[PDB]
Formats: C-alpha cells, sequence, structure tokens
C-alpha cells in the first residue's frame, strides 16, 4: 500500500483511540454531574 | 526420446450436442498436457437420469481461483496488513464438469452449481460430488513459479536433464 494510504489508515487509528479513552460522554453540564457537583459545591460557605 | 511425428490430418466435422457445442479435434490426445480429451459430452437430463438411477458414480466440478478482493475472510487488501493466504477456490461459473459412470465412463457436462433439480438429486441419490483441485498454471499460488519457469532458462547447458526445475541446485 502507499505512503498515503499508510497515513490515512494512521490517522483513522488515531480517530478510533481518544473514543477509545471513553471520554467522549463526559459533559460539564450534565445532568448527572449536576446531581453530585452542583449539589455539594453549591451550598458552600454561603 | 519421445514421438515427434508430423502428419496432415482432416479435422472431423464439428458437431452440436446442445450443451456443449462444437468438438473437431481429430487426436485422441491434446497438447500442452498429452492426456485423453473427453469426447463425450453427457446432457442435463441424461446426467439427471443417470444419478437417479445410479448409472453415475461421480460429478467433479471444475474450479476456478477466486480473487483476494473477493475474500471477507479478513479486512481487505487494501487496508494495510498482511498478505494472507489465498482463499479458497471458487466453484468454475460456466458450469464445466465431468461426470463419470459406474463403468468407468468419463462424460463433460455443463451443469450450473446451484440448480435446484441437479441439486436435489445428488444430495438425497448420494452420488459424490467433487471438485477438481486447480492447474499449477492457473493456481495464484503457484503464478510466481509459472512466471519465472517462462520468463527464465531450462537447462543453460549446465549438466544433463535429470531432475524438476531446478532453481535449488541451478540447472
Amino acid at each position: 500500500i502507499p505512503t498515503a494510504s499508510k497515513n490515512q489508515i494512521a490517522l483513522i487509528r488515531l480517530n478510533w483511540a481518544l473514543n477509545k479513552t471513553n471520554i467522549n460522554t463526559f459533559t460539564d453540564y450534565s445532568k448527572r454531574n449536576n446531581l453530585w457537583t452542583t449539589q455539594k459545591l453549591r451550598n458552600q460557605s454561603k | 526420446l519421445p514421438a515427434r511425428a508430423t502428419a496432415v490430418v482432416a479435422p472431423l466435422p464439428e458437431k452440436n450436442y446442445g450443451s456443449l457445442r462444437g468438438g473437431r479435434w481429430p487426436f485422441l490426445y491434446d497438447n500442452v498436457y498429452g492426456l485423453p480429451v473427453v469426447r463425450q459430452v453427457a446432457s442435463y437430463g441424461e446426467v439427471l437420469e443417470g444419478i437417479r438411477t445410479g448409472r453415475i458414480s461421480q460429478v467433479l466440478w471444475f474450479q476456478a481461483p477466486r480473487a483476494v478482493t473477493a475474500s471477507a475472510a479478513a479486512p481487505p487488501p487494501g487496508l494495510g496488513g498482511p498478505q494472507q493466504p489465498q482463499p479458497p477456490p471458487l466453484a468454475s461459473p460456466d458450469g464445466r464438469c465431468l461426470v463419470r459412470f459406474a463403468n468407468g465412463q468419463v462424460k463433460q457436462a455443463v451443469i450450473p452449481p446451484g440448480e435446484p433439480r441437479i441439486s436435489q438429486a445428488l444430495q438425497q441419490y448420494g452420488t459424490a460430488v467433487s471438485y477438481i483441485p486447480l492447474e499449477p498454471r492457473y493456481m495464484p499460488e503457484l503464478a510466481a513459479m509459472r512466471a519465472r519457469g517462462a520468463q527464465e532458462a531450462v537447462l543453460g547447458e549446465v549438466d544433463t536433464g535429470a531432475v524438476a526445475t531446478p532453481v535449488e541446485l541451478p540447472e
């Protein structure tokens, strides 16, 4: 296979990784994070 | 040592068996290989009745090599990977097959691989269905050997005539 094909296959593998890190579904505004984080973090000193 | 005869021969009249059209070839043996040509052609109904009545002992289909890109047992070869072994050969799409009768006679037939009535008869009546493996000159594994034997020398007047393809012990 050509070097351009090998580079494209490598980029597809690089995109396949970082999805296998399982960080893609994390959102700082999820209701799950607002259940723990923004519930202990909101009471605060006040 | 073999014969080197040369004579004028009148070719046989062109036949028409319906299933296989021509066939003149006034020689008993073909060129290239030198094996007896199967001059007899068995029709579809005759093959079916021979399977039903047990007069046909074997059906042998010829094979055709299968394309590497037609193999689903691996990722496609366009993707970078190991070269992978050759896929198993297909049955011949032209349907050419040999029919071995119980009396030793061998006939020719054109039976499509996948025909319902013939396949049903071959399933019920237990006639041996075989596949002729491939030719060495048509095997993709020996394509490199065929190419090297065609594009290189055979003896280079080095020793004498007694071995077969001595690229290990050169000529």
